[PDB]
RNA sequence: UUCAUCUAGACAGCCGGACGGUGGCCAUGGAAGUCGGAAUCCGCUAAGGAGUGUGUAACAACUCACCGGCCGAAUGAACUA
């Protein structure tokens, strides 16, 4: 379900709580899983911008609650590197939540959107306001 | 009239596309079966221009255009904005345009004659569109939401809009659009209704897995349907 | 499915070796959605009380309501039954299959 | 489509042969023996099922 | 009722009206024609049972115009064809069988898939 | 031109099922190949096989059945299994059956052509009690008036 | 080791023929010797089954039963270590 994306630095790992940008009643994401991660001993998988998280909300929506179900990541607060040369960060970690094949539950996305998030996930472009 | 296609595997065409009344424009990564979808269509009456905007392949959501003038925003580059100026007519006019609200489709939803914007955009930016697009500006929001352009497609004719909007505030649309709405799910019930399709008089592109009583309420709205091959040889 | 039964001692068979004595037809409705296989991915599990069968019929049928969806706007209910079939065997508590291990 | 003098032409070479039971090998329909090393030349043959 | 259209996705070209269309409506429900029996290689033994489906997923119409290149033109026993805009497989030829997704049997058969078609009124819209 | 001589077999009312895919590369037809079948078995049952060949050149009709099987046999009566068991009494109109089946039997005339039609029918009870095997073994009626 | 075949022509192979009522009849989308049920008839023949197997959607084609010559001293089956 996830296309090809250039790498970029990774700053969620297991455990992280970020924020939830959408309007589907959840506060944040607690991230338990990254989609695709790979496999070495004693190490923590990690996130990125754009890739595809398992997730439960911690606050919020009692219906939201106690379920595990899949989010992308739209911000992120670790600096990477553009391919075009810039070092550039957002100021909090962000995160939309999905169903597996990929479509977006909320409605609208409230602060900005990475840009490496709108070329890799065709609905996350479509309900961003602001795109960087 | 209302053909189906799909770029690499995704039924949305609006993202990836914008289809206007005197010119077209597409994404680079497309395959052979995405661009015949619009050549053999169009034919030679419109330019279909490969392009991309800022960087992206976003390019129907990136930008914001009708008949008269398009415009781009601030990350789109030099190299972008001389490629455009060739490649479409002398009669438009294009212009970059300084944002803080970047992706000027969700924004901005737009035809010949009527405008919505999203209620956050600033004072120069109106001034700005109602120059270049030779449009009237009118904020206003689709009842539950404030991304204009994602949730309500419109063309000349008529204009499919976001599934769950009442009735009561259809009939505040059209007095103001001055043309006919209808509400519906495009691409087996998908309510963003914008990306998933795009339109102009003489044509309408829609995803591969629209199904065959959406695609009705699409062609009558927008009224662009309408023999001798068919026949019996026994 | 297939439930274990002891005949004589009234006992059921819990997946890895467990032998929990129940009240017949009062919490057997809690012992039994451990042994299916459906886990707690169906939406919520809102309500479970099952449904007479005949005490002489080897055979529990049940009623539950999942009631979760997720059919991409809402949350829409589902009513369903399904059956177990009783089966009887030894239990070796009761079944005294006997000569090492005395202790 | 298939037309079935060719057919006939090509299942000779895929269809109309035998297998061995112990080393699951292909064989010719006429044979007695296998001609394997590692299942020590044994005669249990089957003929190959026809589809 | 009115007439009808069958109209190709992807090429939006009429293939076939109505007055065409030998439905056959009635499948047969018994244990020899409506259920999909796989015999073995010998001695009529059968290994598979399949239960029909619910409706005939395709259009049984009469031999048209634009279909006769193709049947004149390298005339065989069985085959397939495509909508004359965009070589997209729409549906097969053939002169034995191929009962219904539902199961009967026709006629000699031109089977029109209709996965990857549509049926449209020929009539206006219904305005609704 | 081009002659072509088919076959056509079963069918009392009409069918032409198996012929039907026959016609695929010949001269396209569903009316009139029922039309001409019907013209063929136009009195003739519906439960007998009806055994017929038909010629044709750019929709062309033949109905010729020659009969020379069982067809003759099947055709002079009254109408698990269906079944055709009777008692004939044919060895009168037998010796008129043969008649009309030995156009080339490749024998002797009637007496080598009397056994031939008696033991193709296969179910018929023919004259008095039996008809069949010893009881048509001896032939002593027309015969040689035949010839 | 024990059987059995063969110069009175084997085994192995090659060369010919295998026809005519006839796509026999119910049965079925279709079954012509070969998905199956039950009958096993008759013509001609040197000889030839209402068919021994392979096959086709259904035929065809081919193989086998059976009849002929062509070839020239070996061959088949079980078992023991």
């Amino acid at each position: 379900a996830q296309g090809t994306k250039f790498r970029i630095s990774l700053g969620l790992p297991v455990g992280a709580i970020m924020n939830c940008a959408d309007n589907s009643g959840a506060r944040n994401l607690y991230i338990i899983a990254v989609k695709g991660s790979g496999s070495r001993l004693n190490r923590l998988p990690a996130a990125s911008l754009g890739d595809m998280v398992m997730a439960t909300v911690k606050k919020g929506k009692p219906e939201l609650r106690k379920k595990v179900m899949p989010a992308i990541v739209v911000r992120q607060a670790k600096s990477w590197r553009r391919r075009d040369g810039v070092f550039l960060y957002f100021e909090d970690n962000a995160g939309v939540i999905a169903n597996p094949k990929g479509e977006m539950k909320g409605s609208a996305i409230t602060g900005p959107v990475g840009k490496e998030c709108a070329d890799l996930w065709p609905r996350v472009a479509s309900n961003s306001g602001v795109v960087v | 009239m209302a053909t189906r296609t799909q770029f690499e595997n995704s039924n949305e065409i609006g993202v990836f596309s914008k289809l206007t009344n005197t010119y077209c424009l597409v994404a680079v990564g497309g395959s052979e079966n995405f661009y015949s979808a619009f050549e053999a269509e169009l034919g030679d009456a419109i330019p279909i221009v490969h392009t991309t905007i800022a960087g992206t392949r976003i390019i129907g959501r990136m930008t914001a255009g009708n008949r008269r003038g398009l415009l781009v925003p601030t990350q789109t580059t030099d190299q972008e904005l001389q490629h455009l100026r060739n490649s479409l007519p002398d009669s438009v006019k294009i212009q970059r345009v300084e944002e803080r609200l970047s992706a000027l489709g969700n924004v901005i939803c737009c035809n010949d004659y009527v405008a919505l914007v999203h209620p956050d955009i600033d004072r120069e930016t109106e001034e700005l569109i109602s120059d270049v697009l030779g449009v009237e500006v009118f904020r206003q929001t689709i009842s539950g939401n404030i991304l204009v352009g994602s949730y309500c497609s419109l063309s000349n004719q008529g204009g499919l809009v976001h599934p769950q909007t009442s009735v009561q505030d259809q009939e505040e649309l059209s007095s103001l659009l001055q043309v006919p709405l209808v509400a519906g799910t495009v691409n087996r019930g998908s309510s963003v209704v914008g990306a998933g399709m795009v339109v102009n008089d003489y044509l309408a592109v829609t995803g591969l897995d629209t199904t065959a009583p959406e695609l009705s309420v699409i062609e009558s709205i927008f009224r662009l349907q309408d023999e001798s091959i068919s026949g019996n040889l026994r | 499915a297939n439930i274990s039964f002891c005949r004589n001692c009234e006992r059921f068979l819990q997946p890895p070796g467990q032998w929990i004595r129940a009240e017949l037809e009062s919490r057997e409705l809690l012992a039994i959605c451990l042994r299916r296989l459906k886990g707690l991915t169906k939406v919520r599990l809102v309500d479970a009380s099952f449904i007479w069968t005949e005490p002489h019929s080897r055979r529990i049928r049940i009623k539950l309501t999942v009631q979760g969806e997720a059919m991409t706007n809402t949350i829409i209910q589902q009513t369903f039954e399904v059956e177990y079939i009783v089966i009887a065997m030894q239990c070796p508590d009761c079944a005294r299959s006997y000569t090492n291990t005395w202790r | 489509i298939i037309e079935p003098s060719l057919k006939a032409l090509a299942s000779k070479y895929n269809c109309d042969k035998s297998v061995c039971r112990k080393c699951y090998a292909r064989l010719p329909p006429r044979a007695t023996n296998c001609r394997k090393r590692k299942c020590g030349h044994t005669n249990q043959l089957r003929p190959k099922k026809k589809l | 009722s009115k007439v009808t259209a069958v109209r190709c996705k992807k090429c939006r070209t009429k293939l076939a009206l109505s007055t065409s269309f030998i439905a056959h409506d009635p499948p047969s429900k018994e244990s020899s024609e409506g259920h999909f029996i796989k015999r073995a290689a010998n001695s009529h033994r059968i290994i598979d049972i399949q239960e029909s489906q619910a409706n005939c997923s395709h259009f049984f119409i009469e031999p048209l115009k634009w279909m006769q290149p193709e049947l004149q033109g390298k005339q065989e026993l069985e085959g397939k064809f495509s909508c004359p805009g965009c070589s997209s497989k729409v549906g097969g030829y053939n002169w034995k069988g191929s009962r219904c997704s539902c199961g009967k049997w026709v006629i000699p058969a031109i089977h029109l898939q209709t996965s990857k078609v549509d049926q449209f009124p020929l009539q206006s819209t219904a305005l609704p | 031109x081009x002659x072509x001589x088919x076959x056509x077999x079963x069918x009392x009312x009409x069918x032409x099922x198996x012929x039907x895919x026959x016609x695929x590369x010949x001269x396209x037809x569903x009316x009139x190949x029922x039309x001409x079948x019907x013209x063929a078995t136009k009195e003739f049952k519906g439960i007998k096989v009806t055994v017929q060949l038909k010629i044709q050149n750019r929709q062309a009709a033949a109905s010729v059945v020659p009969s020379a099987s069982s067809l003759v046999i099947t055709a002079l009566k009254e109408p698990k299994n269906v079944k055709h068991s009777g008692n004939i009494q044919l060895d009168e109109i037998i010796x008129x059956x043969x008649x009309x089946x030995x156009x080339x039997x490749x024998x002797x005339x009637x007496x080598x052509x009397x056994x031939x039609x008696x033991x193709x029918x296969x179910x018929x009870x023919x004259x008095x009690x039996x008809x069949x095997x010893x009881x048509x073994x001896x032939x002593x009626x027309x015969x040689x008036x035949x010839x």
